[PDB]
């Protein structure tokens, strides 16, 4: 998904997962900001541990 | 044959022209390589874009460079070593290392040269009659006669890479017909787009990104399972973790239903 | 998750919507919703027969 | 390789043939035969057919070749009387002549370009 | 990593290369891009289907 590859690589170059940071990275891509896909997106990662979840997995 | 030029300025005036041209400036060791080889080689280049010309005349990039705005003096150490050429091309540099580098056509090892990799001889019965035996056991490849026959004792190195090999090493190792090095146009450096680029980056991995990218898949994939954020690819598995979590406090409890 | 075991919930009793129900059962929960959170999840679970995706356990 | 000398149409030569030894490893007038029914027209001046042996088997490289194929385009077997300036016989190849020529050529040569190739046989052509 | 992440969003869009969007995309996460790095991974790209690689996953 455009939206988790987004989060993926905002925090590999160590910023934050925020509204602004996904925007900036989504515009650049090229696609059409949407409101409540980012936002569902940041408060799903909200009290994440990035790392303990990437790893897992079936 | 005779006196006249044998030029100077202008075969460099020609070359001069020529990294202007084209985009994409190559830095090559023909030294190992044979001409039906090589010339092989630049066949394949010549239809795509072409080579040319230097000693010290080559090293003169400086003044290609001074008429445009690119390099100097700036590059981090001439790269330049015995045997180079320039290759003048379109094509873009990654590919021209694969097409390069993966495709070499075969040779014997020299007297005097650094043996690239790790040199073996083989046992078995060389053929060869009783003759100067001991040739061969000068090198430290053991060898005796069986059968009235000269044959080798055991498979051994003779030689192990980034040492050189000896003059009687060689010599011995050509009557065995034993060869088995790659030759071709040896890559040392590239020039692209004011961008100096050296032979590490230019043998090019690409395995290693594939596990890097499935990987990258998988944290992303992963993300989207535990994550439950609904387009094409995560849904199916998203609904299930919700389930898999109940089916599940079941299995260490000890409520039936 | 909250949204996950909400309409999985509401799935075993049989019936679900945005307002209806998936806003009540959270509420009931003590909690405050995400609308984009929802939101995503019903537009996901159109379309799709939720018994036969549990049939196949990941 | 170790190399011979022939002559258009010639058979078991005693000098030529038996102390170079005869290819096919022993028995010449295997290649004998082999040379000679290749050879051609009248022998004029010899070529060079070179040897090549295999177990049991000879293989001649032989090139009169391009400028035979020059003779056979004309229809003119000699070469340049009066050397670089005008020929005796008139022998003017045509630039259509020449390309097709060079087409053929293309394999045994190198040559980059079929108009490189056109240059490497007039250049052999004039002189 | 960074470069991954960000050819693997714009796979997601369905677009990419050098200037154009690579360093669009690591411009945009604010970061300075190495230029070996994405020659590395445009000249591994080349003439590899992406969508298939991802199929197994690994």
């Amino acid at each position: 998904s455009a939206l988790s590859y987004a989060a993926l690589i905002l925090a590999d170059s160590e910023i934050e997962i925020s509204s602004e940071k996904l925007l900036t990275l989504t515009n650049a891509a090229n696609v059409p900001d949407e409101n409540i896909w980012a936002d569902i997106f940041a408060k799903a990662l909200d009290g994440q541990n990035l790392k303990d979840l990437l790893v897992n997995f079936s | 044959m005779g006196g006249i030029r044998e030029k100077k300025a202008e075969y460099f005036a020609k070359l001069r022209e020529y990294l202007e041209e084209y985009k994409s400036l190559f830095v090559v060791g023909v030294d190992n390589v044979s001409s039906q080889q090589m010339h092989e080689v630049r066949k394949e280049l010549r239809g795509r874009a072409v080579v040319l010309m230097g000693k010290n005349t080559m090293v003169r990039r400086a003044i290609r460079g001074f008429l445009s705005d690119l390099p100097d003096f700036e590059k981090l150490l001439p790269f330049v070593k015995g045997n180079v050429g320039f290759v003048f091309t379109n094509e873009p540099l990654t590919e021209i290392k694969n097409v390069i580098v993966s495709n070499r056509v075969a040779a014997p090892a020299r007297a005097g040269a650094v043996a690239p990799e790790d040199i073996w001889v083989r046992a078995v019965n060389t053929g060869m009659e009783p003759g100067k035996t001991s040739f061969f056991q000068a090198l430290g490849v053991p060898t005796k006669i069986a059968r009235g026959t000269i044959e080798i004792v055991s498979d051994v190195k003779v030689v192990d890479a980034g040492n050189k090999v000896g003059q009687s090493e060689a010599s011995l190792l050509n009557l065995l017909n034993i060869s088995p090095f790659t030759f071709g146009l040896t890559v040392v450096q590239v020039y692209d787009n004011g961008q100096v680029f050296p032979s590490s980056i230019l043998d090019i991995t690409d395995e290693e990104l594939v596990s890097h990218f499935v990987s990258a898949v998988s944290t992303i994939a992963s993300i989207s399972l535990a994550i439950g954020y609904p387009t094409l690819p995560s849904v199916g598995h998203t609904l299930i973790n919700n389930y898999k979590d109940l089916l599940a406090v079941a299995i260490a409890a000890s409520y039936h239903y | 998750m909250k949204y996950l075991a909400a309409y999985l919930l509401l799935n075993a009793a049989g019936n679900t919507p945005d307002a209806t129900k998936i806003k009540a059962i959270l509420e009931s929960v003590g909690i405050e919703i995400e609308d984009e959170k929802v939101s995503s999840v019903l537009s996901a679970l159109e379309g799709k027969s939720v018994d036969e995706l549990i049939t196949e356990g990941n | 390789y170790l190399y011979l000398r022939a002559v258009g149409g010639e058979v078991g030569a005693s000098a030529a043939l038996a102390p170079k030894i005869g290819p096919l490893g022993l028995s010449p007038k295997k290649v004998g035969e082999d040379i000679a029914k290749a050879t051609k027209e009248f022998k004029g001046i010899k070529v060079t057919v070179q040897l090549k042996i295999q177990n049991r088997q000879a293989a001649a490289s032989v090139v009169p070749s391009a400028s035979s194929l020059v003779i056979t385009a004309l229809k003119e077997p000699p070469r340049d009387r009066k050397k670089d300036k005008n020929v005796k016989h008139s022998g003017n190849i045509q630039l259509d002549e020449i390309i097709e020529i060079a087409r053929q050529m293309r394999d045994k040569s190198f040559g980059r370009t079929l108009a490189s190739v056109t240059k490497e046989i007039l250049g052999t052509a004039q002189s």
